[PDB]
């Protein structure tokens, strides 16, 4: 199993012990292995209801898996360049004497640029994602706008499973001309922007979230209109 | 730079000694817990606990290829202790052994490669101008076996240490780096 994500980015490293029933998980190690080096170093670890992020992914680590359906999936923050590498679940089940062992390959690509430059008249595709090897795991989204320094905010666009109709295109300033390019049941929040005026250049930044865990990103929309001279 | 799997080589029917010893450390404040697992055959997708230790009670009761067979060498194992005795071993309990310590927030691992070799024993002596087979098969046993056949045939003498002495127109003693053996037969013509 492979996944890519960008520099900054969240990951979700699924690890689901499917069974014929609800089982709750007595413990989970999470641990890292850069390709063709036997060293290794923990990542984070889950035991009798305690969990313990550790080390250079103290931070960054957290037990996102449901412990009662079988689930002992990882979640990822802030991805960075030495996170390349193979990740293996090693997970084992109450009342059960089997350990699971589960890798996942992680890639990792350079940043994606802050700086966005459209002309007025294109759609123009804004990329937000958690990348996953399970499906459903995004809870919410957030798109909000603004030409943000000293200056309030709008919503471009919010999704909420937890809610019934969660689809919210903004109303404003984006009537009508802003929408999902994919699908939140593959964990992907991306939106376009369908007729780039100038007044919608600013800071859109969404907000993609699994459960209380908040991932941010932040991208700047330059907009231009050629005089014609 | 990182340590490799020790590896420990036992005969059969015998106890294997597997050191894990630890020093906690201040921050270590959480639960104790030790747990010990066995990999067959080293298969990479699955590991199986045999012993663990929590609430600071013992539990031997799973792995039942293993009842009544791996105990904690220490008394107090809190005291920095997790070795384990493996006792009477056999060809099954080949595999990959790991200790794992968990005290919140710290841990450890420890990787232990174990193998069982076979001291040979249950050699069969038996025959087939004939096209002769004389025949010293053993088992169980392990390679590399070497055999010296005994009694002063002269065109056998050269088979005098191949385990056939393929006979056409007293002893056979077994050996290999673990163990010896005895066997014997009869021919007529
Ligand atoms: C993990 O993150 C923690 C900080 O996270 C904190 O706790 C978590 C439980 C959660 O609540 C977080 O939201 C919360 O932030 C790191 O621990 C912090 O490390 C920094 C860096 O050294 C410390 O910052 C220092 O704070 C001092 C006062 O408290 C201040 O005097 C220092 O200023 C000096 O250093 C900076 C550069 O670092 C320099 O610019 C200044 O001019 C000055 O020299 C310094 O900033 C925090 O105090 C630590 N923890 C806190 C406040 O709780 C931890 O390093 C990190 N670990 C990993 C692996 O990422
Ligand atoms: C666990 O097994 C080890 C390994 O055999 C035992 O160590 C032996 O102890 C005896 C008695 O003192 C010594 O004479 C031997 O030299 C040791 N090792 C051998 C023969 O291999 C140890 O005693 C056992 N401990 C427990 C608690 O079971
Ligand atoms: C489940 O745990 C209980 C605790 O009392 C134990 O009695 C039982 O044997 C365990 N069963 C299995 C199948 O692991």
């Amino acid at each position: 199993p492979q996944l890519r994500v960008h520099v900054g980015e969240s990951v979700l490293m699924g690890c689901v012990v499917q069974r014929t029933e609800e089982k709750h998980v007595d413990r989970v190690d999470w641990l890292f292995s850069k390709d063709k080096d036997d060293a290794s170093e923990y990542v984070l670890f889950y035991y009798s209801n305690l969990s313990v992020p550790t080390g250079r992914f103290q931070n960054r680590s957290h037990l996102v898996g449901d412990t009662f359906h079988n689930d002992g999936s990882l979640l990822l923050q802030d991805v960075q360049k030495a996170d390349e590498g193979i990740y293996t679940c090693e997970i084992r089940l109450k009342n059960e004497s089997m350990v699971m062992k589960k890798p996942v390959e992680l890639w990792v690509l350079p940043e994606e640029p802050r700086d966005l430059r459209v002309r007025v008249g294109d759609t123009t595709q804004m990329r937000c994602s958690i990348q996953s090897t399970e499906e459903k795991r995004v809870t919410k989204v957030n798109w909000m706008f603004s030409s943000g320094s000293h200056t309030e905010e709008e919503t471009v666009l919010s999704y909420d499973s937890n809610m019934r109709s969660g689809k919210f295109q903004s109303l404003g300033r984006f009537r009508n001309r802003v929408d999902l390019t994919g699908d939140i049941s593959r964990n992907d929040g991306s939106i376009k922007l369908q007729t780039v005026k100038e007044s919608d250049q600013g800071i859109y930044t969404c907000s993609i979230y699994v459960g209380k865990l908040e991932s941010r990103k932040t991208i700047v929309l330059h907009v231009v209109q050629d005089e014609f001279q | 730079i990182t340590t490799p799997e020790q590896r420990i080589e036992k005969a059969k029917g015998e106890t294997a000694y597997l050191p894990c010893k630890f020093t906690l450390s201040p921050e270590d404040q959480g639960p104790l817990d030790i747990e010990w697992l066995i990999s067959p055959s080293d298969n990479q997708i699955v590991d199986q606990v045999i012993i663990l230790y929590s609430g600071d009670k013992i539990y031997d009761n799973y792995y039942p290829d293993l009842k009544g067979r791996v105990h904690f060498t220490s008394n107090d194992v809190k005291s920095g202790d997790a070795s384990i005795n493996v006792t009477n071993l056999q060809l099954s309990d080949i595999g990959t052994y790991q200790c794992k310590v968990k005290k919140a927030p710290g841990v450890a691992n420890k990787k232990f490669l174990l193998t069982v070799l076979v001291k040979p024993s249950g050699t069969r002596c038996f025959v087939d101008g004939n096209d002769f087979k004389l025949k010293c098969e053993p088992k169980e046993g392990s390679l590399p076996l070497q055999f010296e056949w005994q009694k002063m045939p002269t065109p056998w003498l050269a088979e005098m240490t191949s385990p056939v002495i393929s006979v056409k127109n007293y002893s056979c003693t077994v050996q290999n780096r673990v163990g010896s053996d005895q066997c014997m037969l009869r021919l007529d013509v």
